[PDB]
């Protein structure tokens, strides 16, 4: 994936008024650069190897370019085989609007829910194409929108096992697992609510809580396919800790790309107000 | 050249603000934060002959404190800083201006949206209890007609809703309310009677700690609010 | 064996089915895809816990077998199970829109659905056995079939009817169970001697060059045909007891979705093409080694040659892929490209067939060849960076096969 | 609460014994060691309006020392601790009494086998020389016919026979012999003179330093002997 931007600035970015013109120019540059250069860079290797003829040759399969007139990065590089690009033309299949080619990140990883998957892919598009303030605004918008989202999807799926080992008279014991801790808190809260108890081997959605809740613990867990009891649903919802979950499900990735793209994911310094 | 003890104190405060320092010719000292969040400027009685960039201002001040107050500091023949005392001569190499964040001009402060007064003891109490109460944010706002400052722990509550330590600044007679947020790792004032000048239009907004010896300017995190 | 143990080499093919098929036909063969019976299967089992294919403890209540030449969706339903008896499926009700109580099965599908209910498991399983007998599939596929379908059906017929009826699946009465699936050693595969099991999940996984977050049938079906199914509620385990109607209709669209994918990809046409181009049994498509052995043997036999005995070597892993080092930096203008058939092209660069080795030469540091500072390893004989040396005028048999296949691909693109 | 500087110093010295505290509503302060090896009591003049549990004492006292002594301390609306200065307030969190380990019942000392008295400079000498001389245990005994102290190095001398510090505590008119063994770290007390109440029975024994402001009680390890 050779990175060639010098030719663009060398020719003069002002010459190009549309993304299509830049794409066409760099396509002609690739056409004039590939065949002679690759032929000369392989004929010496062919005579070194002493074969009948060098079949070995590349092409100009893929291109990528940040949209013209915008301040997006275009393409960054988070880790080995973990990156994103804004491809305009795959193997002479031109796209009227650029298509994002993404891999490595959690956009395709099913450990996180699907809503945050859409949110990550949209954020990736924004950073690649739009620019900084767009990502800041989208951050703030989603951050506002995440709090009132339904508690079912934003609850972590866990497996409830060997509960009796980690309980101490209905209270957390030694090395109580986080999901098991939430199950114990649920059992304490639903003590006298007439609900079916959580069974070993069942699946539970876990909603963590902030320190100091009346339940006296940092998490709760409720059985698979069911809802929180109406009596304690409001008390839980008013006391849930979505902050650390949001960061784990959405903030984590931006940190990597922005640190690897010369980008910031939230700003709290001026640099403007002064000189 | 010759520097007074108060001048060296201002240089040490600027070193706390930023490791490096620009010393242009004149009677003014100026240095901005590495990230540019804070800016410290002051006017000194002494004059300066030549501009110089110092990477290690604190170490240079430590060296300077060991010699007479009347030692002369000038440009050495080897491209460095020469300090001549009555009996001793010190060679401190001069740092490159490009390797240290360099200010250009002091900011002509516009009309302040709010004017407030703070005393030395109250500010010292604020900064001292900030470490003990692990406070990282302070919100300056209006509560029952009183312009006040309040402490907020950002880490445990990003919503900035947990009051931990509130200090009342003074009276505020106006319906133009505001909540301006400061990060504790920015302001580094010297003790003294200081005045706050707060300016804001839309997203734009900054604060100014003006004092008898030096004046500093600090930024506002975007979640600051203001209706004027 | 006897010429092996005296320390002498025997040339030709140890395998004999390939020899028989190559000798019997010889010339290139033609075929009509319509004549070969391609069967599709899918099964739904209601269970308290995840139905485990290896143990097969739960009961089968849903079997949809799609026959190609008869072009029929045979549906086997179990009415009176141990999970409470249920009503009988209705075609016209299912064809209707879901709001009145239907399941939105396309009408042409119900035009071919041959539905049969059964009061007890033994009768339904025996009917499935005799349906297999009357219309023996020639290639028996489905989505994730060797993982959940084939094992479950065969374990259940063994645990209910006995091995004497379990072995009735094959036309030659031989159903041998292979145990390994050495990747994690988790599951077991089955082999019915006479029908070529070909898991459609593996066919898609290997012959698509596509990556998806999940390879479950639903997501890939949505990707391919843009046709999901109506959302449902509750765990699947209780569906049979809530609205069993939808249950059966659910499975009926399940088998079709796969057929839809076939109609978009033509995968079974591909498997027929490869099998009849390599003159080899169907299941060998799963293994590239068998395919290549078959084609190279057929070509060499056409050239009046003999293949050597399969030499026994130990496993010596070699260094993997040269992965470049990425600097975590944003690159705005980045032109990316990869050459075509890198390894196949190199195969003609060094002509590496077993007879083409010609010795070794003086080995320089690899960086010397990277910078080109090393001199010419040989002038009249070809050079490779591994210190080894190969002929230039004697074309290898492997390069000849590469040339033939590449010419065929170019001709067929034309 | 309006507290005096002397009370702050006394309860600072108390904080060494236990990190937390349970200031019950009343007039009497009382702490026990976390391992239950040393108890400390005192009576003050500032009445306690409500019970409060404090986890980190040292930070709380650091905050207290940086405000006016007339700042009124009470319980906030959320059950926390609100201390209001003349023009400021501080919200120190209040812990649950369950998590903070505190002694349950006020402790009386029944009777001493031989009541003695120790002068301030004696304990001061002992405490400054314990760290320098690498001493890990001490013994109060009768030698020559008088009650004396003896410093021992258990680390090297497992027999605790190598005396390093000796000082005749006083006279001894009796027939009971004793060798009470205590670790200097176990005994933490304010600089000052004290009255020793020393009692014993079977395997179990007591030493007590009664003071003019606060009283301490330390235990005696199993190596202690007492013949009556």
């Amino acid at each position: 994936y050779v990175c060639v931007d010098k030719v663009i600035e060398k020719v003069g970015l002002d010459r190009f008024k549309e993304q299509n013109d830049l794409v066409e120019f760099m396509n002609q540059f690739g056409k004039k650069k590939m065949e002679p250069m690759i032929d000369v860079a392989y004929r010496e290797l062919c005579d070194y190897m002493n074969n009948r003829e060098h079949l070995m040759h590349m092409d100009r399969e893929a291109i990528s370019c940040p949209p013209l007139g915008s301040k997006g990065v275009g393409g960054f590089w988070k880790a080995k085989k973990r990156y994103a690009l804004n491809v305009y033309d795959m193997e002479d299949k031109r796209f009227a609007e650029p298509h994002l080619k993404i891999m490595g990140m959690e956009t395709q990883q099913s450990s996180t829910p699907k809503a945050v998957q859409e949110a990550l892919e949209e954020s990736i598009r924004r950073i690649l194409q739009e620019g900084e303030e767009s990502v800041q605004e989208y951050y703030k918008n989603f951050e506002k929108e995440y709090r009132q989202l339904d508690y079912k999807v934003i609850a972590e799926v866990k497996t409830a096992n060997d509960i009796a080992k980690y309980d101490d008279k209905g209270w957390p014991g030694f090395k109580c697992p986080f999901h098991i801790r939430g199950v114990l808190t649920y059992r304490r809260a639903v003590s006298g609510l007439g609900v079916a108890p959580i069974l070993d081997g069942n699946k539970v959605m876990v909603l963590p809580l902030r320190e100091g809740n009346p339940f006296g613990d940092k998490c709760i867990a409720w059985p698979s396919g069911t809802e929180l009891p109406k009596e304690i649903r409001s008390d839980v919802l008013s006391w849930i800790d979505h902050s650390t979950l949001f960061q784990k499900s959405f903030v984590k990735p931006l940190a990597g790309m922005c640190e690897s793209a010369g980008m910031d994911y939230e700003e709290k310094a001026s640099l403007d107000f002064l000189f | 050249m010759k520097l007074s003890k108060d001048t060296t104190a201002l240089l040490k405060n600027f070193a706390t603000i930023n490791s490096g320092i620009m010393l242009k010719s004149g009677q003014f000292i100026m240095t901005r934060a590495v990230n540019g969040t804070t800016y410290a400027e002051a006017n000194i009685s002494d004059v300066i002959d030549f501009d110089v960039a110092i990477y290690d201002l604190n170490g240079f001040l430590g060296i300077l404190s060991l010699v007479n107050d009347d030692a002369e500091i000038s440009q050495s023949e080897d491209g460095n800083i020469k300090i001549a005392d009555a009996r001793s001569t010190i060679f401190w190499p001069a740092a490159d201006p490009s390797t240290v964040v360099a200010p250009n001009k002091p900011i002509p402060f516009p009309v302040a949206s709010a004017v407030t007064e703070i005393k030395a003891e109250d500010l010292q109490q604020l900064l001292r209890v900030s470490r003990g109460l692990q406070i990282d944010t302070i919100a300056i706002t209006v509560k029952e007609g009183k312009i006040v400052i309040n402490g907020f722990n950002k880490v445990e509550d990003s919503a900035l809703t947990r009051v931990k330590y509130s200090l009342t600044l003074g009276d505020y007679d106006g319906e133009n309310t505001f909540n301006f947020i400061i990060n504790m790792a920015n302001m580094k004032m010297q003790p003294g009677n200081y005045k706050l000048l707060l300016w804001a239009k839309g997203k734009q907004g900054a604060a100014k700690f003006e004092g008898e010896h030096a004046n500093y300017v600090v930024a506002l995190e975007a979640d600051s609010t203001h209706d004027f | 064996k006897r010429m092996e143990d005296i320390g002498l080499e025997a040339l030709g093919m140890n395998d004999f089915k390939l020899a028989y098929i190559s000798d019997t036909y010889g010339s290139e063969i033609v075929y009509d895809r319509k004549f070969v019976r391609v069967a599709n299967c899918d099964i739904e089992v209601t269970g308290d816990k995840f139905p485990d294919p290896m143990k097969a403890e739960y009961e089968i209540d849903a079997i949809t077998h799609y026959d190609s030449i008869d072009d029929r969706f045979y549906v086997f339903d179990l009415l009176n199970s141990m999970y409470g008896s249920v009503s009988k499926w209705d075609a016209k009700l299912a064809a209707k829109l879901d709001c009145e109580g239907g399941d939105e099965v396309p009408q042409e599908i119900l035009d071919r659905v041959i539905y049969m209910p059964f009061d007890n498991e033994r009768d339904m399983l025996m009917e499935y056995i005799n349906l297999w007998e009357q219309k023996r599939p020639a290639i028996f596929t489905g989505w994730n079939i060797e993982g959940f379908a084939v094992p479950y059906i065969m374990n259940r017929v063994k645990m209910i009817l006995g091995e004497r009826s379990m072995k009735r699946f094959s036309p030659i009465g031989r159903v041998k169970s292979k145990l390994i699936q050495n990747m994690y050693g988790s599951k077991e595969i089955y082999s019915i001697d006479g029908v070529s099991i070909l898991d459609y999940l593996d066919l898609y996984k290997k012959f698509a060059f596509t990556n998806l977050p999940s390879f479950s049938l639903e997501s890939v079906a949505q990707h391919e045909t843009k046709k999901g199914k109506l959302p449902y509620d509750g765990p699947i385990n209780k569906l049979r007891e809530t609205n069993h109607q939808r249950y059966i209709s659910y499975n009926i669209i399940d088998v079709e979705s796969v057929q839809a994918i076939d109609k978009i990809r033509g995968f079974i046409d591909l498997v027929l093409s490869m099998s009849y181009y390599a003159k080899m049994p169907f299941s060998g498509v799963m293994s590239p080694i068998k395919t290549w052995d078959a084609i190279i043997f057929n070509s060499l036999k056409g050239e009046h040659k003999v293949i050597p005995q399969q030499g026994s070597h130990v496993k010596q892993s070699f260094p993997g892929a040269f992965v470049f080092e990425p600097k975590p930096i944003a690159r705005r203008y980045i032109m990316s490209f990869d050459l075509t058939s890198l390894y196949p092209s190199i195969i003609r660069q060094v002509n590496i067939s077993p007879e083409t080795i010609r010795g070794q030469f003086k080995v320089h540091p690899i960086h010397e060849y990277i910078a080109g500072t090393a001199p010419k390893p040989s002038d009249e004989y070809s050079c490779s960076p591994n210190g080894w040396m190969y002929d230039k005028h004697q074309e290898g048999i492997i390069p000849k096969e590469i040339a033939k296949v590449f010419f065929q691909r170019k001709d067929w693109k034309k």
